């Protein structure tokens, strides 16, 4: 197991959440684009960012992959749903508990990315990033879909200085 | 709306 399998494995977790967000939008008829890269956010990303004592623009970069990889998610869930309606997903989202699930894996993403900043930067990352998605793949049984969802998200997690 | 970029922020319409 890797150094980075925790913070990966939280990524990959977060990403998740694009199921149940997909399934309101799509009875709420609400834009996927409209996902909350909003001015308020952005600060408010940076602030807990400082109090982590990381660097804000790192931060919103890997915050910036994570939400294209889930706005990703949410699009090919409703492709398929356009193909065939009945795959849909027959329970409702349980919006509530998603806060709660995102607050916290939020917040072990970025005491994570202090915690382990040292290999961030080093030559080495790349490898151990690789090792990481490769666990978190099988552990996860990730499909085509959050495998691709996985690297976009992880894109620059070794562009660190 | 619902966001998710940060904070699962939810506003009903």
């Amino acid at each position: 197991t890797s150094q980075l399998a925790e913070l990966v494995d939280a990524a990959a977790e977060r990403l998740e959440v694009a199921d149940p967000v997909a399934a309101f939008k799509w009875r709420a008829q609400l834009p996927i684009e409209d996902s909350g890269r909003v001015e308020q956010q952005l600060a408010k990303l940076g602030e807990d960012a400082r109090s982590q004592h990381i660097d804000p623009d790192y931060v919103t970069r890997v915050f910036d992959d994570q939400i294209r990889a889930t706005e990703a998610i949410e699009y090919s869930r409703f492709s398929d749903w356009k193909l065939n309606p009945a795959s849909a997903p027959p329970e409702p989202p349980d919006l509530s508990a998603s806060r709660s699930a995102i607050d916290s894996l939020n917040n072990r993403m970025l005491s994570q990315i202090w915690s382990h900043w040292s290999l961030l930067s080093a030559p080495s990352c790349a490898a151990q990033l690789d090792r990481a998605k490769r666990d978190i793949v099988r552990s996860r049984h990730l499909d085509s879909l959050y495998q691709r969802a996985l690297t976009t998200a992880t894109q620059s997690y070794c562009q660190a200085l | 709306y619902l966001w998710t970029y940060y904070e699962l922020i939810f506003k009903p319409c």
